[PDB]
């Protein structure tokens, strides 16, 4: 039996693809549950 | 077969790579949609019979297909056809849970086009039976899950044509 | 570092390092594992030295967290405690470098002009910086507490 | 190729050598080398016309 | 310029990171080799003139370079060339003490390739003058320091070619 | 430099013409707006520091620009940036008094684009700092002077882009 | 070979071989032992022939082996003689085949594109081949030296 | 083939949708990167031959591949291989201009894997030849264009493996 | 697009794009935001354009909505305006592509044969298409109205 | 020119030109005044550009002015700079027209065959052209220097 | 082909001359009329069909030419004749844009006189068809462009006679 391949990358699917956009937003953009002084001196980028 | 998660693991295994940031992002994109996939499967499973009934009613019966000379003439063939319909529905539900179409190739599409050519089974009519079940499914499962269920019905139908 | 300062003098006089300059690099590097260890105590307690500093600072001068005060309010205070976190960080850098090059370029050269613009009261800030010495120093052995203390007193020195 | 490169004088310009850690041999002669103005006997008679 | 202690600070400052374990390990890796760097510098400095003399003797003079038509013909140009040699030796000694090549870029290599093209100064011949001084240096400084001195001579020479 | 009045004098001098009706009309058009220019300059000068503060607050700080990796990170560079801002404000006030942009070219724009490219200074961000000071200025100086002040801020900002 | 060439022309015109084609196969095969001897002699002296071609080459073009030369250095020269060894081999093949089919597919069709990429000066490769002719030819009888010489001059021709 | 502007039209045409806001946003995302694509193509085109030369030098020649028994042995096959390399470079430049990989499928990848299996052409070695040209390209085209050029080389190479 | 039309010329001659070809891609893409605005305006008024086109059409030729007319009745009319909606859509596609490739494959090649079969009167249809120009053009600035107008006149041209 | 190129493509299709093609020509007309000016500027400094190009070339590639070099000697060097003068001239032509057109017919089509015959190393001619870019470009404003630079890089490209 | 601008470039290229003052004056004389040429072409192109119709009506049809025995008798030949007319109009529009008649020689006149003699096509009648299209064109394009369009119609017509 010939082995099949895959023609749709799995992160191009709708549910997964939109949960990845949301994942980005949260880490970069925003703060948390630790004291504000610690969050106010953070660099979003890391090496640039 | 493979799912979202094993698709990634095997793609990295052949390169012998530990999972990196790009991989981890893909897996998150699956996990984050997971609860919704489960709810959608429970709706489809529990409405299975009604989906087939409404899909056949819109796209198959009341027609030449069911009247002497037609491929779903005889109780014998009518039963085989809605049996098939149940396969499609059931496997599409697997593909959508897995978030990967590979099972639809391995266990449903492989050789099926020619099997249908050999028996005389009308391909175009079968596709309409698939796209009618999709229509019903998309109503029942709601905004959350509609697009995700839909794609594996579309995978099935471009696999035959 | 000591190097950045110990080489700049060499190059400026167009020459190789002196026996003296070589000796201090020697003595300095021997004190490495240990200096690294004094800067690890301080990162452990990074947010706790800072919180404690904040309190001492406002007893000795509260007016800054009052109607017409530069640090009045929750987010005008978040910024203030954040500046105290900045300077503690720079102090850990200085201790591991063995001089101020890094501390200086990052947070004292230009600091008068920055704070004058913000009309943060700078001299209150020196007292705030001093408070951190008191807390940090109580988490270090006598010998390590002194070695740390020099870098705190430097910032206090510059700052004003 | 070592020999060709090395083991051989090769062609640079012309000419070579006599220098550090150093030198080459084809002998020499003190009153051997011909003086440069350089030449002949009978050039003299024959030179003119 | 920057040195190993300073580079660690500016590399972290741009990320706004406290020095952490990885940083502290790098700085240790410098401090632990520091005494050896100093001893090596004292050997080079005090043998400066002999290193240039032996390096020129193996790689420059007794040649077409020092003859009419050659770039180190004339006492003027011979003086300029061994003057240069002293720069290289001296700065490489700085780079090796600092444990960072950044000074070799800022104060030696920047524009030098084109400066030499513009004057006609032979690049390949200058590299040999660098790699001959390295050879001498590596003998004089011993096992302790040989590899560490050597790299900044190699930095210099791939900076021209 | 030149102002409204010397712009006209030099334009006629090169033709060796006594001032004629067209010239005299231009000069009137300047003199007739003169008192308003003076009042506007006194508002800008006396609010200088507040204009910079409000312009930086709307267009520069609370951002990646002031964070590590940003060009106005470090007290040194923050000071250099608001120093620049003061130049712009001050010279625009000169241009507006003179009723001629020539001083903005001679003493501010010439070479500045490349100076900023060479240091890495973000041009687009600097323009926003200019157009924010204009916004503040136009409120403070009132109907009389708003359009006239504004143009020399716009001259500055299209001089960089 | 002579065989391949004759046949290909025969088959392409849908016909049996001509009297001419048959004659040349006969004359060719009669020279078999001689052609095999010519290849043997040259195979037997291959290392010498490359060494003397390589000397003749570097005198005539000391530049190729100079700062900006394709063959400058010990291992850029080693590969250069290896290429000279390649072409001598192909020349022995050609001599025993009685034409160039083999020589051509193996080492001239595509050779411009190969060497242009490597930036090798083609005409100095042609010189290296002339140099090999001179050496090889001095190890063969007059008659055999000419027969060999045609194949050397072909390669020289094709690099053109 | 299709390009970003064309794909947006055919993707909407099959749904019979006017271009709407989402479509218009996609097209903007292409147009806004367009000038940079052009500059990058002019660098690649004009350095074509040098890119192949440096890519072959790092990833193909000086090896068993170019020796007897190797697939790029013989001037014939060496020529065929760098001929191929030029195709890849040239088409990747098309894909990057178009901002769509569809041309790489239609005119390069289709059947190529099996063509190479049938001739014996080493696939892994060809991928390295692709990823070496990418490396060179990314240096030559600069920050502006590096990521965008790179992806279509990566498209090519996962198309073979 | 301009790209599709032009690259095709590149590939067919086995070559990279010309300076000319590169220049036109650059000038074309610079004219992008404007073309996108022209499509937006028209997309935004599609229902008005179609309806007012449909009135303008039936005055200039009513007979089609009469006893023996192809568009006689409510659902025979629901189809004629739908076809007018189709062509306006294709016109927005053409404007953003900067040529007709898409417009052509979707709705002119085969259109004679389609409409001849339906015995829709095609030439009335050209006038109907022309009416849409008049409406659409009144919702666009002079410069944008002309740019749009070329694509309307193309469709009018192709139905001929 | 831009005109010739546009028209030739038009006529081949046997249809009048387009109305966005009436865009490249319009751009070229505005560009032409600037383009004419750049060519004049280049023409003024021709002797300096050639001479300084020639020094930059012989440093970077001294082998061409060496015993076995194509440009070895005073009059083999004189002809070499004359060829550099030729190509600078063609570059001014290309800039002014707005399309490379005439330069191709004058100095690249046939150039491989010409120089192969003369045995001139083509890639070092490409270097001589880069050298001219560097000089010419230092006598032009940033914007004009780029516009000129495209035509220099074309010639460099065509000798390849 | 050549236009105004390439006519000058090639005339100087054969002398190997940089463009001088006389050349630069010629090119200006072209550029300065350029915008008007473009407007005129847009009028001709967009009225193409009407110009042919009015030119045929004044100079060809309602005659023995269209009657049995006439060369534009039969729908075949009538179609060929107005096809020709479109060529003339279209190419004259090219010549006028280029500001050079060379294209009318290269792609229209060369061999055409004898081609018409060989088929029997009446030359004098064709010239009238050209000079009637000129008449119409000169009305439509206006004062700006009338003389410039006209000359290339006159070039065409003295090319046949
Ligand atoms: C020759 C073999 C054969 C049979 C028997 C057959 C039956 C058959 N009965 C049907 C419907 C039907 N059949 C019935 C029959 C009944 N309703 C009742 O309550 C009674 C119990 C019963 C009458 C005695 C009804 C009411 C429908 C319509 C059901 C629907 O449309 O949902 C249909 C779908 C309509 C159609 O497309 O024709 C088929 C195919 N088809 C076949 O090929
Ligand atoms: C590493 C070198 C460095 C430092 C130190 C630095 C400080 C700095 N402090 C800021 C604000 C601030 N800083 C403070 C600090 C204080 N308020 C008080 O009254 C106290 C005296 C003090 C706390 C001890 C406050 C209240 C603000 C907010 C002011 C405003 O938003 O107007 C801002 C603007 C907000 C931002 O965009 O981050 C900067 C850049 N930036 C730097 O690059
Ligand atoms: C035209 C300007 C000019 C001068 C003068 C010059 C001199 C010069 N003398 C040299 C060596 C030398 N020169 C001498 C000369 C002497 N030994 C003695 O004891 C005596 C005091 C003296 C003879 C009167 C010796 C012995 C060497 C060899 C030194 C060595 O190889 O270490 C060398 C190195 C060898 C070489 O590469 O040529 C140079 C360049 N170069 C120049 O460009
Ligand atoms: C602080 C860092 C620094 C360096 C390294 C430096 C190099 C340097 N070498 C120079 C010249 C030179 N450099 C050399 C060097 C050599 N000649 C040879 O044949 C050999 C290959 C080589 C010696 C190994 C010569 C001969 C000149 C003189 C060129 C002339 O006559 O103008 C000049 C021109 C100005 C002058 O003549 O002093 C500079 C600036 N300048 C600097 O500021
Ligand atoms: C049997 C058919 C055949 C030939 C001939 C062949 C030649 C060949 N010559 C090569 C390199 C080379 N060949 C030369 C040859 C020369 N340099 C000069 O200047 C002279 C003109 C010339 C010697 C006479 C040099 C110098 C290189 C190294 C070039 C480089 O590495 O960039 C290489 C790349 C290195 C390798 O991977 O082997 C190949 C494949 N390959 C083949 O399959
Ligand atoms: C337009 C798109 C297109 C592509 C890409 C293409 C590839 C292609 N490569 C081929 C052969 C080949 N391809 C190679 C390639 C290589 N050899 C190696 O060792 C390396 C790994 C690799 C170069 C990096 C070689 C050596 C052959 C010759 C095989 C033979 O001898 O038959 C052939 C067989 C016909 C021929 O020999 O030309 C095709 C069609 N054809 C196309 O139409
Ligand atoms: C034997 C092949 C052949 C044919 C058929 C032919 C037709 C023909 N019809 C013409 C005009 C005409 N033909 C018509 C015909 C009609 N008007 C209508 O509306 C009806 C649809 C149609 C009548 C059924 C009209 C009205 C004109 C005058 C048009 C004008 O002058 O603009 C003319 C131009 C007048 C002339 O010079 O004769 C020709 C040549 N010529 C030929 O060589
Ligand atoms: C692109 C440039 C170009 C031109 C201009 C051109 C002209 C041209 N006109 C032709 C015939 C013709 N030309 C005409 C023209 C006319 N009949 C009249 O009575 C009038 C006087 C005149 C129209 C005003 C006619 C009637 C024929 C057909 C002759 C035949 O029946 O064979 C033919 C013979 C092939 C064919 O029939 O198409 C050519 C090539 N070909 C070209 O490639």
């Amino acid at each position: 039996f010939k082995p099949i391949r895959s023609k749709m990358d799995i992160a191009s699917m709708p549910l997964v693809q939109a949960a990845l956009k949301e994942q980005q937003a949260t880490k970069t953009a925003l703060d948390m549950s630790r004291p504000m002084f610690l969050e106010l001196g953070r660099s979003f980028k890391g090496a640039d | 077969m493979q799912d979202a998660i094993t698709a990634v693991i095997n793609n990295y295994d052949v390169q012998g790579k530990y999972l990196d940031g790009a991989a981890l992002d893909k897996l998150k994109a699956y996990f984050t949609t997971g609860a919704v996939r489960v709810r959608a499967a429970a709706v489809i499973s529990s409405n299975a019979t009604t989906i087939i009934k409404e899909a056949a009613a819109k796209a198959l019966i009341y027609s030449d297909l069911t009247r002497p000379g037609g491929n779903m003439y005889t109780t014998r063939r009518y039963a085989a056809c809605i049996r098939d319909m149940d396969y499609f529905l059931r496997y599409a539900t697997y593909a959508m849970l897995a978030g990967d179409p590979s099972i639809l190739d391995e266990r449903v599409l492989n050789g099926l086009k020619e099997t249908y050519n050999s028996l005389g089974v009308p391909i175009a009519a079968t596709v309409g039976g698939i796209q009618a079940m999709k229509e019903v499914v998309g109503g029942l499962v709601g905004p959350d899950a509609a697009k995700e269920a839909s794609i594996y019905f579309d995978y099935l139908s471009s696999g035959l044509s | 570092s000591v190097l950045t300062k110990a080489i700049v003098n060499a190059d400026a006089e167009a020459r190789y390092l002196s026996p003296g300059e070589l000796d201090r690099i020697k003595s300095f590097v021997a004190s490495g594992e240990r200096r690294l260890r004094i800067a690890q105590t301080l990162t452990e307690a990074r947010e706790r030295i800072v919180k404690q500093a904040g309190d001492q600072l406002f007893q000795i001068r509260p007016d800054v967290v009052s109607p017409g005060g530069n640090a009045y309010g929750e987010k005008m205070t978040a910024l203030c405690l954040r500046d105290l976190d900045y300077y503690l960080r720079l102090v850990t850098y200085g201790i591991v470098a063995g001089d101020v090059t890094p501390i200086e370029e990052i947070g004292i050269i230009g600091v008068k002009e920055m704070y004058n613009s913000l009309q943060t009261p700078i001299p209150a800030v020196a007292e705030g910086v001093r408070a951190m010495k008191n807390v940090a120093t109580s988490l270090l052995s006598g010998d390590d507490a002194a070695e740390a203390g020099f870098y705190f007193d430097y910032l206090v020195g510059a700052m004003q | 190729a070592r020999e060709l490169t090395v083991t051989p004088v090769s062609a640079r310009r012309t000419t070579s050598p006599t220098a550090p850690t150093a030198p080459a041999m084809p002998l020499a002669g003190y009153y051997s080398r011909p003086a440069p103005r350089a030449t002949a006997d009978g050039d003299a008679q024959t030179k003119l016309g």
